């Protein structure tokens, strides 16, 4: 599966719903099939692989001990609570494969909120304990690019792999690990409904007129004023967005959003 | 040369979720079978005591696959555990959004998930463009030249060149199986089919977006109907109609017509995967309450008698544990349900799940495209009805060969036919509707302290249900019981095997290291597996 030419690719999947990889099947110029074929060498991705079992273990420890290196995105939260025995592939921990494959990596990238902070499950009260994979694994040195999003935007993980694949280094990073270049906005900043917000034109329902006419929806629990991310620039699909379709942004790459951003409907 | 002992496929791939499959087979042929789900999240745990509106933005991250599916049907249990009546285009946009994820579903899962059991992509590098392109014309309206075909051959070639086969490295094709029969005329066309696919997929998914917000996972739901009040707009409506139609092109001109061409030449997958019992939702309604109106009806059956199709009663489904990895022995009704992890090992206490065992009354059930199909055929559905009896023409197969993975295989294909004429209906109704002057969304109501409701989807793997209690206006307990929790979870404690446990058995493998046979009875499950544990 490696060999030159072709940045090889190594995709893992720990605690999560498989949402951020089919954001990726939607790749928009270049398409998922340009990716695969033309840019990069996806060698391991339970999702498509045609391998199984043991072979696709085999291709696993095929492509982690290539001579050529990989560059390895991880998808969801680690389960760590009772010695991660709450998640495990091929009779191993998560915990454990990640221990023993993130280190090798020339690159690790989180890709959406799961793996960047915890996620949906880490939420209270945590059953599984899990964490993102830099809390995960800050005792081994693994530093990881985040990328936070649920899911996040595909054209986020396109723009960090070429960006990197040109360079051999990262673009620069906030606080909390994530590309300036498309986090370094509120999406509130970003927003057709501002002038509304601006002049206290707040919708105080959804059936109501003011909603109707498109006025802001902070008082039915916009969080937008507290997230950062492209959603209004680049929207989804080529087409639409949250706030575009009406619903208020629920800050969804953001660290404990869940418990953090909740009542949703409330400010 | 006949195999025995044991086999175990850890992990399964081309699937959602994370599952371990342990089979022990003799002489050739499966004789036991286990699935173990290995991945725990909890969710039912950590919504408790939580506001009733949020459950939807929690619960649909139990799944991004079938993203649209759990957000709708945790809205439909509070809206009815609050007695809202959403205003009917509420009921028609929520309706169009679910039929457009039926088809990119169900067409992502053919062709990136399912076809590679039966494709073998090396085998169309030999094959020659201008006796393909023939073959391919004559089992379509959409006609391709020599040259189309081998524009796709060159760029096969030149991958696997490269030494970096990337996503089919390890295939159990490579350097030929007992198991692939497709010459390599019809192979060159199936993987220019795949490769199609992969860029439709993304117009289709599109369809969702233009209503819903995004996809994966949209936000447009809420308690009481809808919030894109652009959704009326002729615009975006014409947009819509715009994606279904070429969408809908796909599924009569490619779709249907390969999976017709891959069945007969594999007519002999009408032996293996059978199951007895069946139940489904029913689904795409008329009236928020009554599941008799929808387009699809709710039903039951029990070993195969489809003259017998009992009604559903919802106080019949209750969960068990006992080979589950969580505390106890006892079944539990989704409204008295409890969530307690307790981690033996595998086999451990003979436990090996972290998936409950739901049971209808104490039976296993299969659910999803063939159950959804054949009840709606017995029930005489028309559309249903008029294109399985044209498709088991083609075959030359009569009724009976439906039970079987390539049944399973046939219905979702045929579903996916009939729900993709179906938006078009709903949509002219929909338009209809608007221009009568109804351009109301959502409709007003109100928290109550103590409460208790359901809501049902059928999704396209089957019969979804969400159930919450509500105390003292906030969640005091919440249960999903999904899809794959039916087909794919485990023994309960009379110790009946689960639907495909079942059907594992018999299933004749020619090569234990490459067990291709299991991946293609498994696969045909279209199996999720954060779906199920969640
Ligand atoms: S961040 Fe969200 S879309 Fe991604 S795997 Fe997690 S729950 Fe799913
Ligand atoms: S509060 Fe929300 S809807 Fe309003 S201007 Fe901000 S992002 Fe827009
Ligand atoms: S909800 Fe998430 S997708 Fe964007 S609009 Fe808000 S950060
Ligand atoms: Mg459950």
């Amino acid at each position: 599966l490696m060999g030159p030419r072709r940045p090889s690719v190594v995709y893992l999947h720990n605690a999560e719903c498989t949402g951020c990889s089919e954001s990726v099947l939607r790749a928009f110029e270049p398409y998922i099939d340009t990716l695969i074929l033309d840019t990069l060498s996806l060698d391991y991705h339970e999702t498509i692989m045609a391998a199984a079992g043991d072979a696709a273990e085999a291709a696993l420890e095929q492509a982690v001990n290539s001579p050529h290196g990989f560059i390895a995105v991880v998808e969801g939260g680690i389960p760590t609570a009772a010695n991660g025995i709450y998640g495990k592939v091929a009779n191993h921990t998560m915990l454990d494969i990640c221990s023993r494959i993130l280190p090798k990596a020339q690159a690790v990238i989180a890709y959406g909120t799961c793996a960047t902070f915890g996620g949906v499950q880490a939420a209270k009260p945590n059953p599984t304990g899990a964490k993102g994979v830099n809390d995960a694994l800050k005792h081994l040195g693994v530093k990881a690019i985040n990328i936070a999003g649920c899911p996040p935007n595909p054209y986020n993980l396109v723009g960090t792999i070429v960006y990197y694949l040109k360079n051999k280094a990262a673009p620069e990073l906030d606080s909390l690990n994530r590309p300036t270049m498309f986090f370094g906005q509120t999406v509130h900043e970003q927003c057709p409904r501002l002038p509304h917000f601006d002049a206290g034109e707040f919708a105080p329902s959804f059936e109501s007129e003011e909603a109707r006419k498109g006025w802001c929806l902070y008082e039915l629990g916009c969080k937008g004023p507290v997230t950062m991310n492209n959603c209004p620039k680049i929207k989804f699909n080529q087409t639409n967005w949250p706030v575009d379709a009406g619903h208020p942004c629920i800050g969804c790459s953001e660290p404990d959003f869940w418990d953090a951003m909740t009542p949703f409907y409330q400010n | 040369s006949s195999y025995s002992g044991p086999i175990v496929v850890d992990p399964v791939t081309r699937i959602e979720g994370h599952l371990r499959i342990e089979v022990e087979v003799e002489n050739g042929k499966v004789k036991n079978a286990y699935s173990s789900s290995t991945l725990f999240r909890g969710l039912e745990i950590i919504l408790k005591g939580r506001d009733p509106r949020d459950a939807q933005h929690f619960t649909q991250r139990t799944c991004g696959v079938c993203t649209y599916t759990h957000a709708l049907a945790s809205t439909r249990c509070v809206d009815n555990a609050v007695g809202v009546h959403i205003p009917k285009n509420a009921t028609y946009i929520r309706n169009l959004v679910l039929g457009a994820q039926y088809l990119h579903d169900h067409i992502v899962h053919f062709y990136h998930l399912h076809a590679l059991d039966f494709v073998d992509v090396t085998a169309a590098l030999k094959a020659d463009p201008a006796k393909a392109a023939k073959v391919a014309s004559s089992i379509s309206p959409r006609k391709t030249t020599a040259a189309d075909l081998k524009a796709v051959q060159d760029k096969l070639k030149t991958f696997v060149e490269t030494g970096q086969l990337g996503p089919f490295t390890n295939a159990y094709f490579l350097g030929g199986h007992p198991a692939y029969y497709l010459d390599p005329e019809t192979n060159l066309i199936a993987t220019a089919h795949y490769l199609e696919a992969l860029r439709l997929q993304v117009k289709a998914a599109r369809a969702m977006a233009v209503f819903g917000a995004k996809n994966p996972h949209t936000q447009f739901t809420v308690v009481g109907g809808v919030t894109c009040y652009d959704a009326l707009t002729p615009q975006r409506i014409a947009e819509f109609e715009a994606l279904w139609k070429e969408t809908k092109a796909f599924v009569d001109e490619v779709y249907i017509p390969d999976l017709l061409v891959v069945a007969a030449a594999y007519k002999d997958w009408t032996q293996y995967g059978g199951t007895d019992n069946f139940i489904t939702f029913g689904e795409f309604p008329k009236d928020e309450y009554d599941l008799n109106s929808r387009f699809f009806k709710p039903g039951v059956v029990f070993k195969r008698d489809f003259k017998n199709i009992k009604p559903f009663d919802k106080m019949q489904i209750e969960e068990h544990v006992r080979h589950s990895w969580y505390e106890g022995a006892e079944a539990r009704h989704p409204w008295k349900g409890q969530t307690q992890p307790k981690y033996t090992d595998l086999h451990g206490d003979d436990r090996y799940s972290w998936m409950k065992a739901p049971r209808y009354m104490g039976e296993p059930m299969e659910t999803g495209p063939l159950a959804q199909v054949l009840i709606a055929y017995s029930q005489g559905h028309p559309k249903v009805k008029a294109v399985t009896d044209a498709v088991l023409a083609k075959l030359g197969v009569g009724p009976e060969a439906l039970f079987s993975t390539l049944g399973r295989t046939a219905a979702r294909g045929i579903e996916t036919a009939v729900i993709a004429e179906y938006v078009g209906v709903m949509l002219q109704e929909y338009k209809d509707n608007i221009a009568k002057g109804d351009n109301v969304i959502c409709a007003p109501w109100e928290m109550p302290k103590q409460a208790e409701g359901v809501g049902f989807v059928n999704a396209p793997r089957g019969g979804l249900s969400h159930w919450i209690r509500i105390e003292d206006g906030k969640i005091g307990n919440f249960q999903l019981v999904v899809p794959s929790t039916w087909t794919l979870g485990p023994r309960c404690d009379k110790n009946n095997v689960s639907p495909v446990e079942a059907s594992l058995i018999g299933t004749p493998v020619a090569d234990a290291k490459r067990p291709v046979e299991i991946l293609r009875t498994v696969h045909s499950f279209d199996p999720c597996i954060a779906c199920g544990v969640h």
